[PDB]
């Protein structure tokens, strides 16, 4: 679904990191790994929590029963 | 054994003793000697030679493996062969052919318009071995 | 052994072998008090 | 009979030249596809055995030949219509059927094969 | 037209009768009344020989090219691995490999002595 | 080897028309060819004193094949090419147009 | 899971011998001196008349399979554990087997050196009515390869050839055990209830 | 062998050589009752044994000369029992027992099959684990809990 | 279970301070038994870790 | 550089759902056999498979028992007014609803939450004609909701775009190719059946205990009409030298000696069924036997059928009852009927002259296996056999119920004629009141058989099961929901079997059916999954332009060459024996015909044919040159390595051909194919499974098994459904080693696991075998977490 807070691993926080994490892939034109590093994911195991998040609930939310067409 | 106690076993064997004094070849001898030998063992080909004259006319030829071979394979002689062909062999083969030409008689063809026999848990059976 | 009628009632012997039998039902073998069921876990510290 | 619809009586046939003398007589029989045509041909290129090369407009063909039931009806006449071929049924001296043949290429290997 | 044991009309192509069931000196087709016999069909033979199959024996075998039987004395086992044996204390055992049960299962293994010649069955 | 051809007809004359094996018949009856007008088909009929004989052109190999003959001569070296088509015919005999009741029981 | 460079040199020297090996034992079961070529018009007309029998096929695979599985014991017995580039007691992979923890010295050898010979219901790999094995191998192939013999290990992957023939051989266990009606159930019943 | 075989008008066509073939594979040269075929196997730990497909005591009894007549075993329990007694059919049960599994080497003590063997025979007769054998049992309330 | 049929169920849900800790300073999510690889041989799995580890890196 | 996953490629597809053509055709690739299939029904050529079945089905007579009064013997023998009911057209409509006035659209999403089905109404043109078309009655009949297919000809979603399917609460690359029946979303199963149009010589023990003297020697073939419907010819070579004809009608099997089937077909002479059965083999000493014992024996049996017409009547006199066909009808209508609709139905009427060319093909191949010339064919093996489609067996059913409303109509009218006989067929009064008295709800009828698999039949089918032929659509996960489009069934017959031949693992599957995709325990074998990259035949073309090209290229034709056996070849297009050839020209035709096939320059030649070539061989399979075009084939993609273009191959031809696995194994002379990619040859779920060639065989079929019952990702468009049960993985996350087919499927949308730390390691104790350790911090942060 969403971002999730915290890395399972060790905790450090990663919910925050996900919109700029797309931004220094959009705009900077940067490659997945150096962007990981520009967020201060050093750690392989915080590292992939970002590098690896799907954010499904982009695709879930296209489905609203409160809002016509 | 335990659950049906059989006298009809479906492999029922016996395991022989040889001496000392009985050789290799002489012990392989025997066991031909014991086994048992069909018509069928000692025949390389057989010529029916069909004619029909005045009276069905039946040449049947029938070409053994060389003398020499089959007592050598089978431990059987010329004069054992000679024995059941003129006793066995056609008297079987003359009930066959009677037999044959009674079933020719008999039924002519089969009955058309009337049914023959047919040739030939669901999901239990569609489950995986984790299901 | 009673004539068919257009699966009929079983009888008093039909009873006593439903499947295995109420003597291998419910003899032989019987459902019991005192008693649990759970999935089994490892441990080297009992 | 007179059936079926749309079908004409032949009450002309042209001459069959038979005669089937002693220096000897020989009939021979074609098979050809419906792509080539036979009036633009004038002439057969054909040996003996299996062994035949033709071609004819970019298109390539084969004249097929074997030894060895067909009936062959000749004209005595165009009033007395067709009749069965006799000398002593008549059989065809030599057999022929024309077959096209595509040359299939050769797989560069040199290019196909990489490692 | 005349082949082997069986006689064909040469004007329509119906299969004629046999000789011997029907009246001598003559035979029609049960097609079209033509004139038969010409009186040289004769006494026809037919040449029939055995399947060649029709007899397994262990001189037809022999009389194969290729090998049909296999050696008493040659015959090794189906492989060898250097596994202490269990009955004395030997190097060379010979194995087989299968899965068995489950696919969550183990491979099982199946040794064989070659000192004694002892099978045996051991997953792990 | 080039053989060369003298004559090409592309009009009806000679045809040929398969029966079966080990064909006699009388050698003095005729056989009545027609034609029907891409590619024409054909259709043979005859008649005798206890046979008769029908033969007609296959559709789909007709389309497909057109079949010649040709004589040979042995010094000249040179053929005389005439069309002609393939009949698949059957012979009928007196026993036929016998049938019994349209509704039997 | 990793062998020295000194003894996967020994494993690659005793596989290049496997190749003449097919083609050896076809020769011998058809009975043809001089070794005639894998070609050879006499072997293919031979080689034929095993395919159309349930029996000389035997002959051809017990023959080919003893002969390749001698190959297969030469690699493991000279490659473990003198060829493995760690070893006991801290290769825990060899370490497990001998320790009888899990595993043995088979599942091992399968890993590090070869899968070796795909044995199916006693038999080799089936082969078709066109003489292939697969539509990647030749008619009457007298290959070790063609007839399921794998020189591929589980570290270093195994062909797709190799693949379809190994997962022949893992499927034909579970389809056993699937067609087992053989039930030590009644009995163990029958002798219980007649000796409580 | 060549013999003529004359048959009548009436008789017309028929197939001779599909009816000679079975006829063939059906006649018997040789064979003696009860035994199909004889082999020699490799000898079985030091011993020079036969093993025959087929059991028939009396026969092999006339081939003193070749076989051991006290050392003659057979597989077939009831077999062994019609010709050598209950005792001989007793050890033939722990014997064929221990060889289903020593084949699969598995080790089952021998004070088992004694009882289950002297159990089968405690008729003097060669009894099954099934309601046949039960039968000849006291208890009627185990008989009905069985079947 | 791992995408190579290595499946087995959860024994315990082990305290990341009593978990062993790298040197790195990750302690593992989940741990698997080596002794489940010898009987199965599910070396994909092998190379998926250090593939894995090489992709996240 | 790299294999990488595309993140912001992905991330913006998520918000923006295309407008345009769907990503991930594969996707729609793979449900291709089921969709194709039901929009065969009623678009192609033709007018599709339901206006062809009621086609077949005919008119159903019944007469009135009103008298003749004419000033006579034709007053006894007048059957009354004739009434002959057919069915002309078949409509079916996109599912609505009408609230009695104007008529709405309903999607799928709506039958989902109502719990009901997603149902479009059929309507069937019936023909009421009377005294054979004097005066004929129409009237189009309302026969009730035909469950419809999603994504199909007739369903709303096909044309809708990604963006489009999510704005209708769909899915946004929606596969479709399943039935919403209550609420419940149920697909028909995929069968494996004998390959249509083929003799196949068999030895079965079976065809012994069923007759007198009957032996394992037999021949097969299963004939299919152009509505799909089957009619199975078998052959049988009894020990007395006779040849009889078996086959089924309603459900009981019936006998004819073949000599008698032949003669009914097309006037023959005795000598003409001798040179189309033995060639030029007339010294053959074991043919001349056995031809004499047919010829004579049916003129012992049968000696006053003299002609064509007779043996017609005698046929039809003896099957009047069997066959219905009564009372005006004749015994040589009612002969003709038989044949029609019983011998070699795939060559159909106005063919009897190809009919009688195929059966004395299968004579002599009969011949040739027992002999022993012949190997017997494997209905086992993957190269003897098609797949019944679903949407295949939907119109064969379909068929089956028209064809008994018809005789329900009939059933009424003779309620009527034989109580107070009412009026006559002229009036539409009386139409319409018989017509009301009829339950003519077929979309029931149609409702059942996707709800309870239950096949029920006067005919049976030409299948042996009668249940299962429907299964729910699981979608406890996508990798099972796309896996079930994907699955294919032997039969639920075999099934119950202690042949093991029948679960083994063939050759003659490579690139059809994959290795590793089969299930553990009791359906290992039987229950397979297809190739990724293998494809389903949905109808055929340009085939009759294909003889034209074989004759040319030097094909003699079959009706002048009258030879036959295995020292000549057979050229035969879809079972259609159109000529004869040599052994050594039979291959250089079918090598010549691949190249024309590949080559775009040649209209009448598709590249979907298949060139099913059989060299001769020392007692190995019968020969010829058996080419297919039809319906259900097996088909998959290869590059030709002339050329260097794509060719379709079938699992027939395949037994022949030498196709190589990477460009680097081709070896000279002795290869003319090779493999584009060899995970062409596996599965789905088992491409998607990671470094599968460095893992133990069991283990990467368990994988398969595995990720089936994971708890991943049901679907996105969940709170519009209304499901018994869904599992959904909440933090899911896209694998970083991973097989590039994995984004090819687009599996992103539905995140199966999750990347975890994992250390090979014996620490806690509590880990062994078959139990691993879960840290518990991360259980704390959500890891592994589901709902
Ligand atoms: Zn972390
Ligand atoms: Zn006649
Ligand atoms: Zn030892």
């Amino acid at each position: 679904m969403i971002v999730p807070v915290r890395c399972f691993s060790c905790g450090k926080v990663v919910g925050d990191k996900w919109e700029s994490y797309l931004n220094l892939l959009q705009e900077d034109e940067l490659d997945e790994g150096t962007a990981l590093s520009r967020l201060g994911l050093k750690r392989y195991c915080c590292r992939r929590m970002i590098l690896t998040h799907v954010d499904l609930i982009e695709k879930f939310l296209r489905y609203n029963p409160l809002e016509k067409r | 054994i335990v659950m049906t106690a059989s006298a009809a076993i479906k492999t029922p064997q016996m395991t022989l003793p040889i001496w000392n004094d009985v050789s290799d070849e002489q012990a392989d001898t025997f066991c031909k000697s014991i086994s048992k030998v069909l018509l069928s063992e000692v025949i390389d080909k057989v010529i029916v030679t069909e004619t029909t004259g005045t009276a069905r006319s039946y040449v049947i030829h029938m070409r053994f493996f060389d003398n020499n071979e089959y007592s050598e394979e089978y431990d059987v002689s010329k004069e054992e062969l000679q024995n059941v062909i003129s006793n066995q062999f056609i008297h079987l083969l003359e009930a066959a052919i009677v037999k044959e030409i009674k079933k020719q008689k008999r039924t002519t063809g089969p009955d058309i318009g009337v049914a023959v026999p047919r040739l030939q848990n669901s999901k239990r059976l569609e489950e995986d071995n984790d299901e | 052994k009673a004539q068919g009628r257009t699966v009929p009632i079983p009888g008093v012997k039909q009873a006593l072998e439903k499947k295995e039998g109420l003597f291998r039902k419910h003899m032989m073998g019987k459902r019991v008090n005192y008693a649990a069921r759970s999935v089994i876990s490892p441990d080297p510290n009992i | 009979f007179s059936i079926p619809d749309g079908f004409k009586k032949c009450k002309h046939l042209k001459n069959f030249p038979l005669n089937g003398d002693n220096k000897q007589q020989q009939v021979w029989l074609i098979k050809f596809p419906s792509n080539v045509d036979i009036s633009k041909l004038k002439s057969l290129p054909v040996d003996f055995e299996s062994s035949t090369t033709m071609t004819i407009d970019k298109h390539d063909y084969k004249i097929m030949d074997d030894t060895d039931n067909m009936t062959l009806l000749v004209p005595s006449e165009s009033k007395e219509s067709l009749k069965i071929a006799s000398t002593a049924p008549l059989q065809f001296d030599k057999v022929f059927s024309v077959s096209e043949t595509a040359k299939i290429p050769a797989i560069d290997y040199s290019k196909v094969r990489v490692p | 037209s005349v082949v082997g044991s069986l006689i064909f009309c040469l004007d329509c192509g119906d299969l004629l009768e046999n000789p011997n069931a029907v009246l001598g000196s003559n035979v029609e087709c049960s097609q079209c009344k033509a004139i038969y016999p010409k009186s040289q069909f004769s006494n026809l033979k037919v040449v029939t020989t055995t399947a060649d199959d029709a007899f397994p024996s262990s001189l037809r075998a022999k009389k194969s090219v290729v090998k049909t039987s296999l050696k008493k004395n040659e015959l090794k086992d189906g492989a060898t691995i250097k596994e202490k044996c269990p009955q004395c204390g030997n190097e060379e055992m010979n194995y087989h490999t299968l899965q068995l049960r489950s696919a969550d299962e183990g491979a099982t293994v199946f040794y064989t002595c070659t000192s004694c010649g002892y099978k045996f069955r051991t997953n792990n | 080897s080039e053989i060369e051809i003298e004559s090409v007809q592309d009009q009806p004359s000679v045809a040929v028309g398969s029966f079966f094996k080990g064909f006699r018949a009388p050698s003095d009856t005729t056989f009545d060819l027609y034609k029907k007008k891409e590619k024409d088909e054909f259709v043979l009929h005859g008649e005798n004193e206890r046979l008769e004989y029908e033969g007609y052109t296959d559709s789909s190999s007709q389309a497909s094949n057109q079949y010649v003959v040709g004589l040979f001569n042995p010094e000249k070296k040179s053929i005389q090419l005439y069309k002609a088509p393939v009949l698949v015919s059957k012979v009928v005999s007196k026993s036929s147009k016998n049938l019994r009741g349209p509704k039997i029981k | 899971l990793r062998l020295t460079a000194e003894g996967n040199k020994w494993r690659t020297d005793i596989l290049k011998t496997s190749v003449d090996t097919g083609r050896e034992a076809a020769a011998e079961v058809t009975n043809l001196d001089k070794d005639t070529p894998a070609d050879d018009p006499e072997l293919l007309k031979r080689l034929q008349e095993i395919l159309r029998d349930n029996n000389k096929s035997g002959i051809l695979d017990a023959v080919t399979s003893s002969k390749v599985n001698a190959i297969t014991s030469q690699v493991v017995s000279k490659c473990v554990p003198d060829g493995t580039m760690k070893k006991f007691p801290c290769n825990s992979m060899q370490a497990m087997a001998l320790s009888g923890a899990k595993g043995s010295n088979v599942n091992v050898s399968q890993i590090m050196c070869l899968l070796g010979q795909q044995a199916l219901e006693g038999r080799r790999v089936p082969v078709m009515v066109s003489g292939k094995t697969l539509p990647s191998f030749k008619p009457y192939e007298t290959d070790a390869m063609a007839g399921g013999y794998v020189k591929g290990r589980f570290y270093s992957g195994i062909k797709p050839q190799e693949y379809y023939f190994h997962c022949m051989a893992g499927r034909e266990g579970l389809i056993d055990t699937a067609v087992k009606t053989s039930r030590s159930g009644y009995l163990q019943r029958c002798l219980t209830k007649q000796l409580e | 062998c060549e013999f003529k075989l004359e048959l009548a008008a009436d008789t017309e066509k028929l197939l001779m050589v599909n009816i000679v073939e079975e006829i063939c594979r059906k006649s018997i040269i040789r064979q003696i009752p009860h035994i199909d075929r004889c082999v020699h196997p490799e000898p079985e730990n030091g011993k020079r044994v036969l093993v025959t497909e087929g059991v028939n005591f009396q026969a092999m009894w006339d081939q003193e000369a070749f076989i051991d007549v006290d050392g003659i075993t057979s597989n077939d329990v009831a077999a062994v029992l019609k010709t050598y007694g209950v005792e001989a059919a007793r050890n033939t049960i722990v014997n064929e027992i221990n060889n289903v599994f020593s084949r699969y080497a598995i080790s089952v003590s021998f004070r088992h099959l004694d009882l289950i063997a002297d159990m089968m025979t405690r008729q003097g007769t060669y009894l099954a684990f099934n309601r046949q054998g039960m039968e000849t049992s006291t208890s009627s309330f185990m008989k009905m809990s069985y079947e | 279970s791992s995408r190579h049929g290595q499946k087995g169920v959860c024994s315990r849900k082990w305290p990341t301070i009593d978990m062993p800790f790298s040197e790195t300073g990750i302690q593992p999510d989940i741990i698997i038994n080596p002794h489940a690889f010898p009987s199965r041989m599910t070396i994909g799995m092998f190379v998926e870790s250090l593939a894995g580890k090489a992709g996240a890196l | 550089r790299t294999a990488d996953f595309r993140t912001l490629e992905r991330e913006s597809r998520f918000i923006n759902p295309p407008k345009d053509k769907s990503a991930f055709p594969l996707l729609q690739e793979a449900v291709q056999p089921h969709i194709g299939s039901f929009n065969a029904l009623t678009e192609g050529p033709d007018g599709g498979l339901l206006n062809l079945g009621v086609k077949d089905i005919g008119e159903k007579v019944i007469f009135d028992g009103k008298p003749l009064n004419s000033e006579e013997i034709s007053n006894s023998g007048y059957l009354g007014n004739k009434l002959s009911v057919s069915v002309e057209q078949v409509s079916i409509a996109k599912p609505m609803s009408n609230d009695s006035a104007v008529e709405r659209k309903v999607y799928p999403s709506e039958s989902r939450q109502r719990l009901t089905s997603y149902r479009g109404k059929l309507l069937l043109k019936l023909k009421w004609s009377v005294n054979n078309g004097e005066e004929n009655l129409f009237e189009v009949r309302d026969c009730g909701g035909l469950p419809v297919m999603l994504q199909s000809n007739r369903c709303h979603l096909n044309k809708m775009s990604p963006y489009e399917l999510v704005q209708h609460k769909e899915e946004s690359d929606e596969i479709g190719g399943y039935f919403i029946v209550n609420g419940i979303e149920k697909l028909i199963r995929m069968l494996i059946v004998q390959r249509r149009n083929h003799p196949m010589a068999i030895i079965r023990p079976s065809f012994a205990n069923r007759g007198a003297s009957y032996s394992h020697y037999g021949i097969q073939i299963r004939s299919v009409r152009p509505d799909q419907t089957s009619q199975t010819n078998v052959l049988h070579y009894l020990n007395d030298g006779q040849v009889t004809f078996r086959f089924s009608w309603r459900k009981n099997e019936y006998l004819v000696p073949v000599v008698m089937i032949l003669k009914a077909l097309c006037h023959t002479s005795d000598r003409e069924i001798f040179d189309g059965i033995i060639g030029n083999d007339v010294k053959d000493s074991f043919l001349t036997d056995r031809l004499e014992l047919l010829l004579r024996g049916f003129k012992k049996r049968y000696p006053h059928l003299q002609n064509r017409t007779q043996v017609l009547q005698y046929l039809g006199d003896k099957f009047r009852v069997v066959f219905q066909a009564s009372p005006d009808q004749s015994d040589l209508e009612v002969g003709q009927e038989v044949l029609d609709r019983i011998v070699l139905v795939h060559l159909g009427k106005d063919g009897s002259q190809d009919k009688f060319r195929m059966l004395l093909f299968m004579i002599r191949k009969l011949y040739s296996l027992v002999a022993g010339e012949c190997s017997p064919d494997n209905p086992d093996a993957t190269q003897h056999q098609e797949v019944l489609l679903g949407g295949f067996l939907y119109g064969m059913i379909l068929k089956e119920k028209i064809d008994e409303y018809l005789q329900n109509i009939i059933a009424q009218v003779r309620m009527d004629i034989n109580r107070g006989m009412a009026i006559n067929f002229k009036d539409k009064r009386y139409m319409s009141r018989v017509l009301m008295r009829v339950n003519e709800n077929i979309g029931s009828k149609m409702q059942y058989f996707l709800s309870t698999g239950n096949l029920v039949s006067q005919s049976g089918l030409d299948l042996q099961q009668v249940s299962g032929y429907t299964v729910v659509a699981e979608k406890i996960n996508f990798y099972r929901f796309i896996s079930h489009f994907r699955m294919v069934h032997r039969g639920s017959f075999f099934a119950q079997l202690k042949t093991t031949t029948v679960r083994k693992l063939l050759p003659e599957s490579w690139g059809f059916l994959c290795p590793v995709h089969t299930p553990d325990g009791s359906p290992c074998g039987l229950l397979n999954h297809f190739a990724h990259k293998c494809r389903i035949s949905t109808q055929q073309s340009d085939v009759s332009r294909i003889p034209s090209i074989l004759y040319s290229l030097g094909v003699a034709p079959a009706s002048h060459t009258f030879a036959a056996g295995p020292s000549l070849c057979c050229v035969q297009i879809d079972g259609k024996i159109i000529g004869w050839v040599s052994h050594e020209q039979g291959k250089i035709i079918a090598d010549t015909l691949r190249y024309w096939k590949v080559e775009g320059k040649t209209p009448g030649l598709p590249i979907d044919l298949e060139i099913g070539y059989v060299p001769p061989s020392t007692r190995g399979q019968y020969p010829g040159l058996y080419l297919f075009g039809g319906h259900s084939r097996m088909l998959r993609p290869v590059r030709y390595l002339p050329l260097d273009k794509e060719d379709i191959v079938g699992p027939f031809e395949q037994v022949y051909m030498n196709i190589a696995v990477t460009p680097q194994e081709i070896q000279n002379n002795v290869h003319t194919h090779v493999e584009f990619t060899p995970t062409n040859i596996l599965s789905i779920l088992a491409n998607l499974t990671p470094f599968s060639d460095f893992n133990q065989s069991p283990r990467n079929m368990y994988q398969c098994q595995m990720g089936k019952q994971t708890m991943g990702t049901p679907g996105v468009a969940l709170c519009h459904r209304s499901d018994n049960k869904l599992y959904r993985l909440q933090t899911g996350q896209t694998p970083i080693v991973k097989a590039n087919l994995y984004d090819d499927y687009g599996m992103d949308n539905f995140p199966n696991g999750f990347n975890a730390v994992v250390a090979v390691i014996s620490y806690t104790g509590y880990d062994m075998d078959d139990a691993m350790i879960i840290n518990k911090s991360a259980d704390e942060r959500g890891f592994g977490y589901g709902t």
